[PDB]
């Protein structure tokens, strides 16, 4: 299985403007990437890859409608800014299982500020002194974190 | 090779006695023919084979293109001979030959033994991870004891290990799989899948699954452990004068509850018999009907006895009073009414046995030998086991005498019922009083003085190992081996779920089940409404899962057709008892909604499908405009964790897609995929020729016959023609259903039985 | 066939089945076959009736299961079969009156809402029509018929009544019961709805029934008669009766039984007046004289081997002069010294092969020509001096003394060791750590015992004769009597005990004898005491010096004769070293059960806390005497090689009879006051052994002696 | 390294599965080592 073959499963081949979410899940990618998805997409919501062993965030169609975004269990450890030059329109942000070294890989998330959720489970970051805190005061946007902000509400 | 089958078939015809043999000796008579053999069997094989090994070439050789790789005689040794033989018509060889064999020649595949032999490969990883202790050299005590010599993967009766054997590795002449191939459906597909691959000669494979299903069991000699695992190793374990400490590399208890669950449901109604049985062979424990661990053991509690005879399986003709097995030795007793007053001043008629009588009793792990006259307990002896297990044999069998001393013994009352609310029989009444109130007969009996002697030494009845025992009471420094000639005798069954023997004498009674309930350490799935609604929410939750998950394609079906019918099933009105009733009509409106989008926009998705199907039972109650109410978390019975997420998932359902798994519950269950694909897969085992019915005889219309592959290429309700078992020619119909016979005989009974009440 | 019934049905079916039969007053049990025949009528009924409803409209139609609309899901099919006589009646007239329909005159089987019609299902062995005309004609068109046969075919009154599946159901499960039926082979026993009221018929004939007649006991004159008188008679007290008339002089004879009862066995042993017993043995035991070479460990064929033996011994080999000190009653010396020449030309002889060069003077030699000569059985009636041999007897001989000799010497330790036993794997249990070191234990003392030499020489000449037996069956051979000695240093000394020429041995049977003479080195010189050798003709060929003292070397000639049966418990005399172990095995886990520990150290050598352990082993001027641990095993191991050596019938005998003293002994030692019937018949049982066998003539003298000391012992 | 662990179940506390595992370890302590446990609440003194 490829991305291909996830892209066309979802789309059912009708045009790529058809769709506003996406499912690249347990999809194989060259090099730890996500290819498969042109630039030509101008409309999405949602988005979803998990298990696909992405190791940076280079490629990713510039957009101005998607509100969240999940990446999980890859070893990604690069700078997030490149997100604010594609789609500087965040609102949900899943890293539970990513892998990031320090304080420092989470710093680019500043410029942006429609972020109101950000996920980060049994991050080798998420371990240390005032690490919540320390997270608060560095993303003010921020309204959410792993759940426990002030109270427990749902995406 | 087939050509040289027919040219052997006519060659051997055209002598006339094969001739008239063949057309006289029908299929089944074959065993007969094989049988007439020589018989001239050796009278010493050790001198045999000591002259064997030193001859020329005694090994026999079968014909083939084998010794080619060989020459007729190696570095100056001769191998192998070209003269011909008589006695199998191959060659002869050599040892010689072996030796070079297992030196050089052709390398084989190395695959079919990880698989093949796998008892024999768990035995040594049983062995190899096995962790030794200390050597106890004192006097080991061992009982005499039927014990299972070998583990078995899934123990089954020898007929239906034979035809597990003929379905897994002899795909042709499978006619008519019986009711035997589903309840196995998962080894058949485990074994088939695992053998498969192979060139081992079939017979050595037929003989191994032998081994590894059908049981063998022995008298041994045992002290301390006695499942299979232990016994394997008994011969160092064990010793006369020496002990070790040995650690070899569940249903059970799930079982006895099923079984005593099913007693009291179909106890309390009238024709307990029909009801019970329904419920035993339409329970299923996780794989298969109950009728797949009952079959295993051999006896078991007195629920599972009882069931057992319900059923159709051989019990232990032991007869159970209480927790008592007891097993006459001799005499005869006469059961005559008396009137006798109790201890409490009150005056019961009941049955006395006239006579005397002895009886070896068991309980627990306490056995012994009573010896009782009417109205009075002569002896009794016993081995030291067990505190509570001598307690409870000391009581049960003075309440089984009925000894007098017993009756003037009571002191509070005897109007006790069951768990069912019924009055039960004066001795079930003493039994329970006495059990309850263990020192009541205790203390009014009377002592005796210890038996004065090398051996024997009395008991208190406090149960230590005290003199000044109880009188008769005896404690024996000796192994008592009692239980001999388990004829299993031929036993009747009552309606009222009552064995009884040959005559009218009773054996087991309804009663005898002790009301104890334990947690089902198994997912106890039944299929019939009345069973379930006892248990808590969680449970009744997980059988209307398990319900919809088992016939999903029933339901699958009537979805598409897209009417209410689907909903108004019995299935969930048992749910309906677990749903708020100020809320659970929103649930069903809303949830019908969801529903009808997804027929309607939407393609086909089982996890939420049958997450949202279950709620529709009750009648919905739509908004004031008339749109269905729009929830996201199901609110269940209990609160808290009792509540099933509409997104994704719950404590009590969750659904995960990368890996296509089902939890329900806190138990995880394979949904492969989707699709009527991951219904055959699911199919995968079920037996070869089982989608086929019979009908009709040969019909050559349809030319020579067809295998199984081009079988399954005809569409439902074809006819073809195909052979049954060795040879038979027959017509077979493709079935377009799956077919249950005890579903169908259990509703006849229902109808027939509500016909007789309706008339009544 | 009722397992069958249990098996196959459930138990409701069967309940209906029998509640039908009690109504007929028909015993389930008595007409099993019926049983079955009405169980699977009512299966048949019911497997019609599911599934198959009716829809609003009136159209039949599948209803799902588990899966309830309402309350009514109108069935298209009402059994009416199985219920009570008068609820059926009553149903069927409720049906007929509800829907307007003439009432069967005959009870129902089904009733069909649709057609809505009374439907009669049958079953038949035989064909479909045959069954459905005969149906009809009883019943007539007022009910519709559908027939099921067992081969597969059947007959209906309308084809639309049931689906393809239900008629392939139907059949799939008659055709299951059949081959179920033809597996337990009920089939052909099993009769039909019109032969089951027949019954199983097999009666006597003339000649049966007539045997039957005369052979009935005394006072009778017809065996139905007889049976008569079994059936209706009532015995209430015939054996008290019988009792009260039959002679008093018929009893047990009980008496109790003292030590003053019991009296030595076989008291001929101790009068000289007669012969004393021979040396019977096959081999030399206590007398054996081994030439022995050293040799690097390289395993040969026997040929070589004593070739190279007697090269060694140059002097022995080439002795020619021969100086008789014994010709012992019947064999000839110039037979046997040129017998024995010969046997060393060939031992010493540049071919390989081992059969002897003559082949005509051995023939003399063994005697195998002195054999008679078989006539018919005409000429034997006819003649007159062709008598019977009267059976020869085995003589009634005294106590030797080579036995005891013996039965010391070979239970002493010696330097040299021959016993090897091969490896087994790693032991990782303690368990297998505990019993390595008893078998550690064990072989340290057995293997330097002479007794274990002995039993390894006769291991190895049996096998080895066997072997050439098997090979050569018609051809003299020459096989040397080889053994294979480690001393303690670790030399494989090869050694030479003799050789023996074997007859001709071509024999299908196994209990047909072949004849052997043994030809022994020996260094006894008989004439220290002749009576243990009155079978042996012996020479003098020589001399030998083992360190310096120079000792005879003398060659004991016998010709003797085996058999196949003995030929194998030859190699299977290994045994005798389980029989010691097993024993001492026990002993010392009685031990162990004492005191926790483990005590194979304690009892062989001893600790600092026990002493060793001392059994009471022999005696000497009437004052017995303690023997270590090992060498009670060795007295054992001895005991048991002897048991073998001296076997024969006069052994079992002596022994499986003789247990019953040893028993009756060991009750009155623990004071059970064992009683006896008839003591005199046990002591006669057990003394017609004692002959002639000289193991048999020291187990009774050694009883007496034991029994003596008992009794001495026994004031206490 | 000396630790058994399994997985019993998955609790949920703001919608979100979380796994949850069981740490089985066997372990030797003597009367002293409870002694010195039960006092290790000094170290609120210590610090202060």
């Amino acid at each position: 299985m490829e991305m291909g073959r996830r892209i066309h499963l979802e789309l059912r081949n009708r045009t790529p403007s058809d769709v506003k979410e996406l499912v690249l899940d347990n999809s194989r990618s060259n090099e730890g990437k996500l290819e498969g998805l042109t630039d030509e997409f101008e409309e999405l919501e949602f988005l979803s890859t998990i298990n696909v062993g992405l190791t940076s965030i280079a490629n990713l169609p510039k957009l101005n409608k998607l509100k969240k975004l999940e990446l999980s269990d890859n070893r990604v450890s690069g700078g997030l800014e490149v997100l604010a030059e594609k789609c500087p329109n965040l609102t949900h942000l899943n890293l539970s299982g990513n892998k990031i070294k320090d304080l420092s890989t989470i710093e680019p998330l500043k410029k942006l500020e429609n972020l109101k959720s950000l996920d980060l489970f049994n991050c080798e970051v998420t371990n240390l002194n005032d690490y919540r805190e320390n997270v608060f005061k560095l993303l003010p946007q921020l309204t959410y974190l792993d759940g426990y902000d002030r109270d427990d509400k749902e995406a | 090779m087939t050509l040289a089958k027919i040219e052997l078939l006519k060659q051997l015809l055209r002598d006339n006695e094969a001739k008239t043999v063949l057309k006289q000796t029908t299929v089944d008579q074959y065993n007969i023919i094989r049988k007439f053999n020589t018989s001239r069997i050796e009278k010493n094989p050790s001198l045999r084979m000591k002259w064997a090994m030193c001859s020329n070439f005694p090994l026999a050789l079968t014909k083939g293109d084998m010794a080619n790789r060989i020459p007729l005689e190696y570095k100056g040794i001769q191998l192998k001979t070209n003269a011909e033989d008589i006695g199998t018509k191959g060659q002869m060889c050599s040892i010689a030959a072996v030796t070079w064999w297992n030196t050089y020649g052709p390398i084989g595949d190395t695959e079919g033994f990880e698989r093949v032999y796998e008892s024999f490969f768990l035995r040594k990883m049983r062995l190899d991870n096995a962790t030794w202790g200390r050597i106890t050299f004192g006097p080991v005590e061992r009982v005499r004891k039927r014990v299972l010599l070998n583990p078995l993967t899934k123990e089954m009766p020898p007929d239906e290990a034979s035809n597990v054997i003929m379905e897994i590795l002899f795909p042709k002449e499978a006619g008519i799989p019986r009711e035997s191939t589903w309840i196995h459906r998962e080894l058949i597909k485990e074994k088939r899948e695992k053998l498969k691959g192979t060139m081992i000669t079939p017979i050595v494979l037929a003989y191994m699954l032998e081994r590894e299903l059908v049981a063998r069991r022995r008298f041994l000699p045992v002290a301390g452990a006695t499942s299979a695992e232990f016994i394997e190793m008994l011969h160092c374990l064990q010793g006369e004068n020496w002990r070790q400490i040995y650690h070899p590399g569940s249903r059970s208890q799930s079982m006895i509850v099923a079984c005593r669950k099913i007693i009291r449901r179909s106890i309390v109604a009238s024709n307990p018999l029909e009801l019970a049985v329904e419920i035993a062979n339409k329970t299923v424990i996780d794989t298969e009907p109950l009728k797949s661990c009952l079959a295993a053991i051999d006896g078991g509690d007195v629920a599972c006895d009882i069931i057992r005879a319900a059923l159709g399986l051989k019990i232990r003709q032991r007869q159970r009073f209480g927790r008592l097995e007891l097993k006459r030795i001799s005499g005869r007793g006469f059961k005559n009414d008396e009137e006798i007053l109790i201890g409490n001043g009150t005056i019961q008629k009941i049955g006395i046995w006239d006579g005397e009588e002895e009886f070896h009793v068991r309980c627990g792990e306490c056995r012994g030998i009573l010896k009782k006259s009417k109205m009075k307990l002569e002896k009794l002896l016993i081995n030291s086991a067990k505190k509570e297990d001598m307690r409870d044999l000391i009581i049960l069998c003075m309440v089984f005498s009925q000894d007098t001393r017993m009756f003037q013994g009571v002191r509070g009352e005897i109007n006790f019922l069951n768990r069912a609310g019924q009055l039960l029989s004066p001795m079930y009444q003493l039994q329970r009083y006495f059990l309850n109130r263990s020192n009541d007969l205790f203390d009014q009996w009377g002592y005796e003085e210890s038996p004065k002697a090398s051996e024997l030494h009395g008991i208190n009845e406090s149960m230590n190992a005290s003199d000044y025992t109880l009188k008769g009471v005896v404690v024996t420094r000796n192994v008592i081996d009692d239980f001999s000639s388990t004829e299993t005798e031929k036993v009747s069954i009552t309606k009222n779920l009552s064995l009884i023997k040959r005559t009218g004498e009773v054996i087991m009674g309804a009663n005898d089940v002790s009301e104890l309930e334990s947690q089902a350490q198994l997912m106890i799935t039944y299929d019939t409404p009345k069973m379930w609604e006892m248990g808590t929410t969680k449970e009744l939750v997980q059988n209307t899962y398990q319900w919809v998950l088992k016939n999903l394609v029933t339901l699958k079906a009537q979805f598409l057709l897209g009417k209410e019918d689907m909903f108004q099933w019995d299935a969930f009105e048992a749910f309906e008892s677990i749903i708020p009733q100020k809320m659970a009509g929103q649930y069903s409106g809303f949830a019908r909604a969801v529903l009808k989008q997804m027929r309607d926009q939407e393609v086909m998705k089982t996890d939420q499908f049958i997450k949202l199907l279950p709620f529709c039972f009750s009648p919905p109650k739509l908004r004031s405009n008339g749109e269905p109410y729009q929830f996201l978390k199901l609110v269940l019975k209990g609160g808290g964790e009792n509540f099933i997420e509409v997104r994704k998932g719950s404590p009590l359902f969750s659904y995960n897609p990368q890996t296509e798994v089902l939890t329900i519950c806190g138990r995880m269950m394979s949904l492969k995929g989707k699709i009527e694909d991951e219904e055959r897969n699911r199919s995968m085992g079920n037996a070869v020729l089982a989608g086929f019915l019979v009908s009709g005889k040969y019909d050559p219309d349809l030319g020579d016959f067809k295998t199984i592959e081009e079988l399954e290429k005809l569409k439902p309700g074809e006819k073809a023609n195909i052979l049954l078992y060795q040879g038979k020619p027959v017509k077979v119909v493709k079935r377009k259903r799956y077919s249950a016979l005890s579903n169908d005989i259990s509703q006849g009974i229902k109808r027939q039985r509500m016909t007789v009440e309706s008339m009544g | 066939m009722d397992t069958f019934i249990t098996r196959n049905f459930q138990t409701t079916i069967i309940q209906k089945a029998k509640n039908t039969m009690a109504e007929f007053s028909e015993d389930p049990e008595l007409q099993p076959a019926m049983l079955f025949n009405i169980c699977v009528h009512l299966e048949v009924c019911y497997v019609i009736s599911d599934m198959n409803f009716l829809d609003e409209e009136g159209k039949a139609y599948t209803a799902l299961e588990g899966q309830g609309k309402e309350q009514n899901l109108r069935p298209q099919y009402e059994v009416i079969e199985g219920m009570p006589r008068t609820i059926a009646w009553m149903v069927q007239r409720s049906l007929a009156q509800e829907h307007g329909i003439e009432t069967p005159k005959y009870l129902a089987d089904l009733f069909d809402y649709k057609t809505k019609r009374f439907i009669e299902v049958g079953i038949t062995k035989g064909l479909a029509d045959d069954y459905f005309w005969k149906k009809k004609e009883k019943l007539g068109n007022s009910m519709e018929l559908m027939i099921f046969s067992y081969n597969q075919d059947y007959s209906l009154s309308n084809e639309s009544s049931l689906d393809e599946e239900g008629k392939g159901r139907v059949l799939s499960r008659l055709t299951e019961l059949q081959a179920e039926l033809s597996l337990k082979n009920l089939w052909q026993v099993l009769i039909g709805e019109e032969d089951v009221e027949k019954g199983i018929d097999f009666k006597l004939g003339q000649t049966i029934s007539r045997l039957r007649d005369i052979s009935v006991p005394a006072g009778f004159s017809n065996f139905e008669g007889m049976r008569s008188y079994i059936d209706n008679i009532d015995p209430k007290g015939a054996i008290e009766r019988n009792l009260a008339r039959m002679s008093p002089l018929v009893s047990v004879t009980p008496k109790k039984l003292t030590w003053e009862d019991l009296r030595p066995i076989g008291p001929h042993i101790y009068n000289h007046e007669l012969p004393e017993v021979p040396y019977n043995a096959f081999l030399l035991m206590s007398d054996e004289l081994g030439l022995a070479n050293m040799t690097e460990g390289k395993s040969k064929k026997p040929k070589t081997l004593a070739k190279e033996c007697l090269e060694k011994y140059s002097t022995l080999r080439d002795q020619t002069d021969p100086i008789l000190i014994m010709k012992s009653e019947k064999a000839n010396e110039n037979f046997l010294w040129k017998l024995w020449r010969d046997c060393v030309n060939t031992i010493s002889n540049e071919e390989m092969s081992n059969e002897l060069q003559k082949t005509n003077y051995a023939k003399w030699a063994t005697g195998d020509g002195l054999t008679y000569q078989k006539i018919m059985k005409e000429v034997a009636i006819d003649d007159e001096t062709m008598c019977q041999e009267e059976p020869k007897i085995p003589n009634k001989c005294r106590v030797a003394a080579w036995v005891q000799t013996e039965m010391n010497l070979l239970s002493t330790l010696t330097s040299k060791r021959a016993l090897d036993l091969p490896e087994i794997g790693p032991d990782v249990a303690p368990v297998e750590h505990v019993g390595s070191e008893r078998r550690k234990y064990f072989v340290n003392e057995i293997n330097y015992c002479k007794a274990s030499t002995v039993m390894m020489k006769y291991v190895l000449f049996h096998t080895s004769l066997l072997n050439e037996s098997n090979a050569s069956m018609g051809k003299y051979k020459v096989i040397p009597i080889t053994n294979r000695v480690v001393n303690e240093k670790g030399e494989s000394f090869d050694m030479l005990y003799g050789l023996a020429v074997k007859g001709q041995s071509h024999l299908r049977g196994d209990t047909d004898v072949v004849t052997v003479v043994t030809f022994e080195f020996s260094s006894t010189d008989p004439r220290v005491d002749s009576g243990k050798w009155p079978k042996y003709t012996v020479f003098r060929i020589g001399s030998l010096f083992v360190s310096g003292r120079e000792k005879s070397v003398y060659l004991y000639c016998r010709v003797n004769g085996t058999n196949k049966i003995q030929m194998k418990w030859g190699m299977e005399a290994r045994r005798c070293l389980l029989q010691s172990m097993q024993q001492m095995e026990a002993i010392v886990e009685q031990e162990s059960s004492i005191q926790g520990y483990d005590m194979t150290k304690a009892c062989f050598k001893g600790d600092r806390v026990n002493s060793p352990k001392t059994f009471s082993i022999g005696t000497q001027e009437g004052k017995l005497v303690k023997g270590s641990f090992g060498k009670a095993l060795r007295v054992i191991f001895t005991k048991c090689l002897m048991h073998y050596v001296f076997g024969n019938a006069q052994l079992e005998g002596f022994s499986a009879e003789s247990r019953r003293l040893l028993l009756l002994i060991q009750a009155l030692k623990d004071r059970k006051g064992p009683w006896v019937f008839d003591l005199e018949g046990m002591y006669s049982g057990i003394e017609e052994c004692i002959s002639n066998n000289p193991w048999v003539i020291q187990s009774a003298y050694w009883f007496n002696e034991w029994l003596g000391f008992e009794k001495e012992g026994s004031k206490v």
